[PDB]
RNA sequence: ACCCAUGUCCAGGAUGAAGGUAAGGUAAUACUUACUGGAGGUCCGAACCCACGCACGUUGAAAAGUGCGGGGAUGAGGUGUG
RNA sequence: GUAUGAGUAGCGAAAGAAGGGUGAGAAUCCCUUCCACCGAAUAUCUAAGGUUUCCUGAGGAAGGCUCGUCCGCUCAGGGUUAGUCGGGACCUAAGCCGAGGCCGAUAGGCGUAGGCGAUGGACAACAGGUAGAGAUUCCUGUACCAGUGCUAAUUGUUUAACCGAUGGGGUGACACAGAAGGAUAGGGAAUCGCACGAAUGGAAAUGUGCGUCCAAGCAGUGAGUGUGAGAAGUAGGCAAAUCCGCUUCUCGCGAAGCAUGAGCUGUGAUGGGGAACGGAAGUUCCUGAUUUCACGCUGUCAAGAAAAGCCUCUAGGAAGAGUAGUACUGCCCGUACCGCAAACCGACACAGGUAGAUGAGGAGAGAAUCCUAAGGUGAGCGAGAGAACUCUCGUUAAGGAACUCGGCAAAAUGACCCCGUAACUUCGGGAGAAGGGGUGCUCUAUUAGGGUGCAAGCCCGAGAGAGCCGCAGUGAAUAGGCCCAGGCGACUGUUUAGCAAAAACACAGGUCUCUGCAAAACCGUAAGGUGACGUAUAGGGGCUGACGCCUGCCCGG
């Protein structure tokens, strides 16, 4: 088998909104995904 | 804030067939209640209501070259009436 | 007693168990059960602290008042009862007052019998007192360091301490090691050995029977790697190629002594084992 | 990979441990024969899991598979969700 | 960016054919008929995931490995209806967060109360219709849960009808295996009805085909399975108790009563469904569950969640209380479609992988195997020549391992019954040892005998004879090659995902060693934890590696 195996909950409460800003170290990651300017913050 | 709730009626070949059993299709406010669009379609057309129905709808994703968007997300309520009331015309 | 299993297949060549025969029901009290869930040697931080630990049949915790802090009150022992949770067996105890609580089977306690705690207590078989109170030489279980605490030093299957004498405020406990201690004297233990005296001669028999009683394989370092070893390492098998046997946090691991060489336990210590 | 809690899966057949009952047998035990019983990291064997051999593929149907055979298959089992 | 190879390799496992039709155009689209494939699946449901891929109408630029008049493609419009389904407003597990607090250069780490968190527990609706697209949702009928008001009776007023915790207690609340039963789904026979009654020698019936029904709820019943009953008194259940628990007496038990309880009978039904728009028959009997009774019983050891909800208890609150019938009320999210797949994970319309419920028939122990039913498919390049070589297969004279690193591969064995079965043995095994024989059909045969049943009837089918035919009778498919000797490891198991399955690891067992409990050992700066909710018959580490007989000398380093 392979090793995406997809789940809405897994993804959202790993690499979701919440668990960022959650964490000190989470907060970085959106601050520097909006300093880039992304569209999509996780 | 009856004619804030009830944006829209549904005119469609299935709401029109469906018309004759005293049903009508209104388009609602996506943060509505059943039993607020009860009360507000009795207020708006002095109609009595038995039953309220009521469905979400996603946005369909629609094209015009180069730049996607989704539809508006819809709020489809199907009201009935009591037999031994008035109707609502269109 | 013990039952050897006939060889009817390897797993059984030299099975033996317990017959069971002083366990008299099989449905514990639901008002003294807990619930335990397995850590398998994980941690606080979730890290594998304590090897060789986890998988096996689950388990409810049995409340077990090692205290006896129900003084004068007599208590009908009621049935004797399997505990996962250790090697000995438990007695559960309706007192007169309506109370029931679980006890150390010790050996020879039956049921039918009567139970008392304190001063008042006769020596005998199930009867908890203060070292205060009980006479030199007597065998006796469910010792405590510090009173009111409960009893916390010899509790396992067929353990036996005695006692040998008396220092004033404390008294003098040969424990089941060989190990003679100072113990205050407001500490409280009970009179007897512990029922199970058979445990220790079962042969397991299998290896799937120590999983199930919740043990995982025992690797040893002459076959790890230098990395994660200090024995592992060599092209075939390598004898211990070091001064000492270690463990795999160096710390040598054959006659070396852990015990902590400015420990305040030292003058309550009296004879080491 | 290891583990935690919670669930779920394992067609069908076979063998016949302890124990128990009865007859015989004894001064009484032994002990024998039958029947019952249903144990097992037990047997055979699909699903499930694995991967022993060979062949083919080898700019593949596939960045580790296919076909023919193969091992385990009530347990140190397999798998799902978190 | 464009060449070269080069019009080359390839076009991704499989059965299509023809006729009609549409159309500018047809191997490829639509229809029909024959044919073929799967069928414990290549069917039917449904999670997760994907997110409009669903339906309809147009379309053929690109995509589709060909084609295309078609599509999961493009445009445009539509489509997902819930008090009862599932998730929340109900509960909690592992885990996560964590007021205060404890720790700590900071940042932060741990962690109590408390709160989130299902994969579990609790919880009230069933059957039909639905011709473009949803259905326990909508519609038709019949109901159920919770509440509200309106009527009609009844009762209560402070020695208080009634409610009753935010507290207490019982239940909830439970493993694994085994066996026997009851019932039922299902399957199948006659029976009953409807139609046919026949192409090619024969048959007007021992003829052929098709079908031979119906819930939830309400009332009643019940295979049965569990369970002893009352009175007193209470050192206990943070306070209290009329409840629980404990104790003492009285009456004692294949007898009731009380809990559950599958199913069954009548209603529901003067309805629905259904083979000829209408509406026939709907009986009897056999087999029989992997479902349910039901973790109910029995046994075992490895000793088998919590909380809520339910019932009760008081603490309390109490002037309004419950009964019947009425009519009304009942929120949010999901609901399309795919869902062993071309829609999920794999860059592909990829021979891979993807949880669970159902999963029929003959023969059969069987979900094996062969053929098939319902139902789905005919697999997105074809036709035509039938040549070397490659691959997958099939058979081979005589010989039969001479091949070869090596009997690699292939061949052979194979199923049920019967006879019989060695050395050795840890007395269980070896052992399906080996080695051999028999299997078909017909008559004795509604069989000897069994199962079922009130009987009629309906299933299973033991030997035996007497015969018949073939090269051959588990006639197909599916289904062990055996023996001797030896080394190693006792064993079952695990291992280098993707070159090594092993003599390596583990294993039970042995032994040494440490450790007195704020154990030792470990993680971490510390708090805090594991250890362990344990306590030297326990726990950590090292070595050895079942069992048998044994394990010697040396302490100078
Ligand atoms: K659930
Ligand atoms: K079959
Ligand atoms: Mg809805
Ligand atoms: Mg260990
Ligand atoms: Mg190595
Ligand atoms: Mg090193
Ligand atoms: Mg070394
Ligand atoms: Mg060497
Ligand atoms: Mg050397
Ligand atoms: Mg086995
Ligand atoms: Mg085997
Ligand atoms: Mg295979
Ligand atoms: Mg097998
Ligand atoms: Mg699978
Ligand atoms: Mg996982
Ligand atoms: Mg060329
Ligand atoms: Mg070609
Ligand atoms: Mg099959
Ligand atoms: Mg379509
Ligand atoms: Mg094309
Ligand atoms: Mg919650
Ligand atoms: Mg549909
Ligand atoms: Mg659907
Ligand atoms: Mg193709
Ligand atoms: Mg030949
Ligand atoms: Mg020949
Ligand atoms: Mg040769
Ligand atoms: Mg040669
Ligand atoms: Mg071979
Ligand atoms: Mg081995
Ligand atoms: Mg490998
Ligand atoms: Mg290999
Ligand atoms: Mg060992
Ligand atoms: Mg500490
Ligand atoms: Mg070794």
């Amino acid at each position: 088998k392979r090793t995406y195996q997809p789940s809405k909950r897994k993804r959202k409460k790993v690499h979701g909104f919440r668990t960022r800003m959650s964490t000190k170290n989470g907060r970085r990651v959106l601050a520097s995904r909006r300093r880039k300017g992304r569209k999509v913050l996780s | 804030d009856a004619r804030d709730i009830i944006k829209r009626p549904v005119v469609t070949e299935e709401s029109t067939s469906i018309l004759d059993d005293k049903k009508y299709t209104f388009e609602v406010d996506t943060r509505a209640t059943k039993t607020q669009v009860k009360y507000a379609v009795e207020e708006i057309f002095d109609v009595k209501v038995a039953k309220v129905n009521v469905m979400n709808y996603k946005g369909k994703l629609k094209r015009m070259g180069r730049y996607a968007g989704y539809t508006n997300k819809r709020r489809k309520a199907i009201v009935t009436v009591t037999a031994d009331s008035k109707e609502i015309q269109f | 007693a013990i039952k050897k299993y006939k060889p009817t297949t390897n797993g059984r060549r030299h099975m033996t168990s317990s017959d069971f025969a002083e366990i008299t029901t099989s449905t514990p009290e639901k008002s003294l059960l807990r619930p335990l869930k397995k850590k398998a040697g994980r941690n606080n931080q979730g890290k594998l602290t304590v090897r060789h630990h986890g998988g096996g049949h689950k388990r409810q915790y049995r409340v077990i008042d090692f205290k006896r802090n129900k003084d004068g009150i007599p208590g009908r022992v009621a049935t004797i009862e399997y505990d996962p949770n250790r090697s000995a067996n438990i007695a559960l105890i309706n007192y007169a007052d309506g109370e029931k609580r679980y006890i150390i089977a010790a050996k020879g306690l039956e049921v039918g019998q009567t139970i008392y705690s304190g001063a008042e207590a006769d020596i005998k078989v199930g009867n908890a007192l203060e070292l205060k109170d009980i006479p030199v030489g007597t065998v006796i279980h469910n010792i405590e360091m510090k009173p009111g605490k409960g009893g916390q030093l010899v509790r396992s299957a067929g353990t036996s301490a005695q006692v040998l004498g008396k220092e004033g405020k404390y008294v003098l406990i040969r424990l089941n090691s060989g190990e003679v201690r100072m113990i205050l004297a407001t500490c409280r233990a009970t009179i007897g050995q512990v029922g199970n005296e058979q445990h220790e001669l079962i042969n397991i028999g299998k290896a799937g029977r120590s999983r199930w009683m919740g043990k995982r394989p025992t690797v040893r370092g002459s076959v790890m790697n230098p990395n994660d070893h200090p024995h592992g390492g060599g092209e075939g098998k390598a004898p211990i190629g070091r001064k000492s046997p270690m463990s795999p946090w160096g710390k040598p691991t054959l006659g070396y002594k852990t015990r902590k060489k400015n420990n305040n336990s030292d003058k309550f210590i009296v004879r080491r084992r």
